RNA sequence: GGAUAGUGGCCUACCAUGGUUUCAACGGGUAACGGGGAAUAAGGGUUCGAUUCCGGAGAGGGAGCCUGAGAAACGGCUACCACAUCCAAGGAAGGCAGCAGGCGCGCAAAUUACCCAAUCCUAAUUCAGGGAGGUAGUGACAAUAAAUAACGAUACAGGGCCCAUUCGGGUCUUGUAAUUGGAAUGAGUACAAUGUAAAUACCUUAACGAGGAACAAUUGGAGGGCAAGUCUGGUGCCAGCAGCC
């Protein structure tokens, strides 16, 4: 006995579990994206769902009061540095109309995805996971790492990983190996 | 080659304990884990020290590798280092040897049973031998 | 009748060997290519597991 | 709760269905009361 | 007045007849230790809190008491009640609701492991000691992250378009194929170093480790609520399923 060491869950199963448009929807921006599960999107829904409430939280109060100003400037930071708002949309009134889409499509996989060196955004996924794609100095092998507007420039393959110049292979090893008696 | 560079950052000058506290910051590029017997030896150039008094210790090579954090100690002298190191780093240095003394089962066993015999039980174990003509 | 009777009598046909299903993300790249990509052809709503139609 | 079945029970169902219902009668080991409990499956009577 | 470290019907003696109560006294119950908190989540709430912190209580059940600054102490003593030991029958020793472990009780819970290296505590006290406490083992109570496959070539299809001169040249793409071929990685496994008190595990890494039969993912369902068959074989108010109809 020491101290009780604070755990929290960051998915939430829906409430009505048999829908065929919430299905529909669903399996489509997870189709998309290439994800798992349906918890991936009940996740990204709950992270949503904790800024609308923090958001109207901060609006429901008066106008130009700090705690408003001081909260409400922290998450607009914190999400166009995110990238899920844009350079133009920093009112916390667009952040309340946030679309779960606009988070899913800032995980690694789809930048990996959308800045090519990709093909089809399933060996995004699999590339990151088999420790390949390093934002810069650092490896990543999470699919849902929220990339920060900043490393979009930086990120790229490893030193290591073929794909990137050390590794050679460990497949093209055994090959060489085979095809070395002719 | 690999040509690793270590890099001895955030130094806390400590003329009580006579130290040098800092983070060693080391680059494995092509291998890692780079011995801490071999950090002592090219940390023993950066001080212009003798080896037995560097101490290094917590290198954790960092997710995805190809780079390494530990703490190092350098005292100004070795007597310094075996005055206030600890007898566990010492022993992993090879400059102290570890007392190879009985399991902490055995010795609370037999300080509970040297409990019941009052004083140097000699004049007891002068008993056991004369009670055994009964 | 006695207890565990038409589980005695019915004729245990065996389970064929397929190929497997694959685990994880690529069922769910099977699951969007065979909804919402080549559907089978909607007369009102899609019938997803009708037999010979 | 924990028991030792004292009868195999052959009750007859409720008067729209017609079938036996495979009961087991059980003595409850933890406070001595005997209860009658369900066999959950086809031919379970014959396992318990 | 006595006693107490001291205040006090705390106790004694002598007086008065007071004191609480339908704003619930008193009596009974609690599968009630209180609180910080916990689960659920419009707001208002409801239910719970033995359990990582704070406080109170107890060390089989009552009572008593010595030693001490501190105890009505229980890993201190004494007596009685309960239960229990060894006994050479005269005696002797007991107190795990500390750790581990065994019974029992049960729906229901772990190792008779390693260590003072960290956190601290105690001492005549830098060194000694500490089942406090940490380390490993058991461990799907919960919680976080996320493998179980990705990519082209070869043969069929379809879908936007030139004119639909019947042409289709298919010039692009969405797939289907028991056809196909190379690149990938850990899951394992192991020199090593790191980790550590010592180790194990992680972290990082030599060498090995993917080809469908595998390195094989289940669990519950398909009348309705409720996502998903009016498809085959069997049974024939039986066997059964069925939270409800």
């Amino acid at each position: 006995p020491r101290a009780p060491r604070t755990y929290s869950k960051t998915y939430s199963t829906p409430k009505r579990p048999y829908e065929s448009s919430r299905l529909d929807a669903e399996l489509k921006l997870a189709g998309e994206f290439g994800l798992k599960n349906k918890r991936e999107i009940y996740r990204i829904s709950f992270q949503l769902s904790k800024i609308r409430r923090a958001a109207r939280d901060l609006l429901t109060r008066d106008e130009k009061d700090p705690k408003r100003l001081f909260e409400g400037n922290a998450l607009i930071r914190r999400l166009v540095r995110v990238g899920v708002l844009s350079e133009d949309k920093k009112k916390l009134d667009y952040v309340l109309a946030l679309k779960v889409e606009d988070f899913l499509e800032r995980r690694l996989q789809t930048q990996v995805y959308k800045l090519g060196l990709a093909k089809s955004v399933h060996h995004a996924r699999v590339l990151i996971t088999q420790r390949h794609i390093a934002v810069g100095k650092q490896i990543v092998n999470i699919p849902s790492f929220m990339v920060r507007l900043d490393s979009e420039k930086h990120i790229d393959f490893a030193p290591t990983s073929p794909f990137g110049g050390a590794r050679p292979g460990r497949v093209a090893r055994r090959n060489a190996a085979r095809k070395a008696e002719a | 080659s690999d040509a690793v560079t270590i890099r001895t950052r955030k130094v806390i000058s400590n003329p009580l304990l006579a130290r040098k506290q800092f983070v060693v910051d080391v680059l494995h590029p092509n291998r890692a884990n780079v011995s801490k017997d071999e950090l002592r030896e090219k940390l023993a150039e950066v001080y212009k020290a003798e080896k037995d008094a560097v101490s290094v210790f917590g290198f954790r090579t960092q997710f995805g590798g190809g780079k390494s954090v530990g703490f190092g100690l350098v005292y100004n002298s070795v007597a310094e280092a075996k005055k206030f190191e600890p007898t566990y780093r010492l022993v992993r240095y090879g400059l102290a040897e570890k007392v190879e003394k009985a399991s902490r089962q055995q010795r609370k066993q037999k300080k509970n049973r040297d409990k019941k015999i009052f004083g140097t039980g000699k004049r007891l174990a002068k008993k056991v031998a004369r009670r055994n003509a009964d | 009748a006695r207890a565990g009777k038409v589980k005695s009598q019915t004729p245990k046909v065996e389970k064929t060997e397929k190929p497997k299903k694959p685990k994880g993300r690529a069922y769910k790249r099977l699951l969007y290519t065979r909804r919402f990509v080549n559907v089978t052809l909607v007369n009102g709503k899609r019938r997803m597991n009708p037999g010979p139609s | 709760a924990k028991g030792i079945v004292l009868e195999k029970l052959g009750i007859e169902s409720k008067q729209p269905n017609s079938a036996i219902r495979k009961c087991v009668r059980v003595q409850l080991i933890k406070n001595g009361k005997k209860v009658t409990a369900f066999v959950p499956n086809d031919g379970c009577l014959n396992f318990v």
